């Protein structure tokens, strides 16, 4: 197989979804995650992740502390192939500036990243989480939050997310 | 308690009506921030498509 | 020693059409002119990457496929990529073409997999949390890994 049947769908995937599929992204992605677990058990340590982060991206002790908290949903410690995976499509090269607007479209659900706990309601939390993870003005975020929360509650509901993705990724492209 | 009660409610009453009216002036200028909006991106679209069609 | 196949690495693997043989070729007597007229590194770069855009900017009405490539080259960042691409596949073909495959290549591989048994070994094995050797050696397995990368 080429590279299980799984990756292969999600690589068809991720083709459909961007203008550009790259060449052995995926493969490259797991010859760094291969490096990184010295035990080869599908699991890197906090520490080789922080490592990783810090050659790669040159992130924060804490920012890399708070996304390995965020990917690693199970608390076991440990980040497995799969979220690393995941961890670098979600980057995919942050710097540039289609990045944006690739992040914008998120994933196929694109509420389960932001929603850290799993509610179906972001909060104050997540928000500031996610502006740590993509670099944004502090007004700008709240004036965002302002505006999705129409009822007040400070809660955002799946269909409103969705409906805020939709309308910026529409002012984007217009 | 007389004077009391009046004082409370007449407040009350006095400061009910204030927050229904800046809620009421909040509710009109979201309304009128989302038309801005609608009007924004049907000109848009509208050049787009005349861009679309004279090229 | 890139030790890989010259069949499979001159298969045209250019998307254009263009002979990747052709082109080593014509870099190579690029390259030797360069040589006999004592070039300067930047004016020989700055040569290459003009050869390769010109290789990329055939006749535009023959596929827009070599419209996007010019595209693609006329920007910075993406046609630095794409040359660097270009250079390495360039050379690993001319050192395969006479003979490539020689000794140290299997040294290398014995290397590499004791490194890797080692480093799943410490991974494996960690009794202190707090220790400073195994610490150590995983920051030394893991800045090997990322200056490899």
């Amino acid at each position: 197989m080429k590279l299980t049947p799984g990756c292969f769908l999600w690589y068809l995937y991720m083709d459909k979804i961007y203008c550009l599929l790259s060449l052995r992204n995926v493969k490259a992605l797991m010859v760094y995650f291969h490096l990184l677990d010295v035990h080869h058990r599908n699991t890197l340590n906090d520490v080789l992740f922080f490592h990783f982060l810090q050659h790669v991206t040159n992130l924060n002790k804490s920012q890399i502390g708070m996304i390995f908290d965020l990917l690693d949903w199970t608390a076991v410690g440990e980040i497995g192939f799969d979220q690393f995976y995941v961890l670098i499509c979600i980057l995919l090269a942050h710097q540039d500036h289609l990045e944006d607007h690739f992040m914008y479209r998120h994933s196929r659900p694109v509420f389960e990243l932001l929603d850290l706990d799993g509610e179906m309601n972001i909060g104050a939390a997540n928000f500031q989480n996610y502006r740590f993870l993509f670099n944004i003005k502090k007004q700008e975020l709240r004036d965002l939050f302002h505006d999705f929360d129409i009822t007040g509650d400070r809660l955002l509901n799946y269909k409103e997310f969705k409906l805020y993705t939709i309308f910026c990724t529409d002012k984007s492209i217009d | 308690n007389m004077f009391v009660g009046v004082m409370i409610m007449h407040t009350e009453d006095s400061m009910k009506k204030f927050e229904r009216d800046l809620t009421l002036e909040r509710n009109l200028a979201i309304m009128e921030e989302k038309q801005i909006i609608l009007k924004r991106q049907q000109e848009e679209v509208n050049r787009l498509m005349n861009t679309q069609k004279s090229g | 020693t890139a030790n890989v196949s010259v069949s499979d690495v001159c298969e045209d693997f250019d998307e254009e059409g263009k002979s990747v043989r052709n082109r080593i070729r014509k870099y190579s007597q690029t390259i030797s002119i360069r040589d006999s007229l004592n070039l300067e590194p930047e004016e020989i770069q700055q040569q290459a990457r003009r050869e390769l855009e010109l290789c990329h900017g055939r006749s535009l009405e023959h596929g827009e496929d070599h419209e996007e490539s010019e595209t693609s080259l006329a920007s910075s960042t993406s046609e630095s990529l794409i040359f660097s691409l270009w250079k390495p596949h360039r050379t690993y073909w001319t050192e395969q073409q006479n003979r490539l495959p020689l000794p140290l290549m299997e040294l290398m591989e014995t290397e590499v997999l004791d490194i890797l048994k080692k480093a799943l070994i410490t991974y494996r094995s960690t009794i202190g949390r707090n220790h400073f050797m195994t610490k150590e050696l995983q920051g030394y397995i893991e800045g090997i890994r990322k200056r490899r990368n």
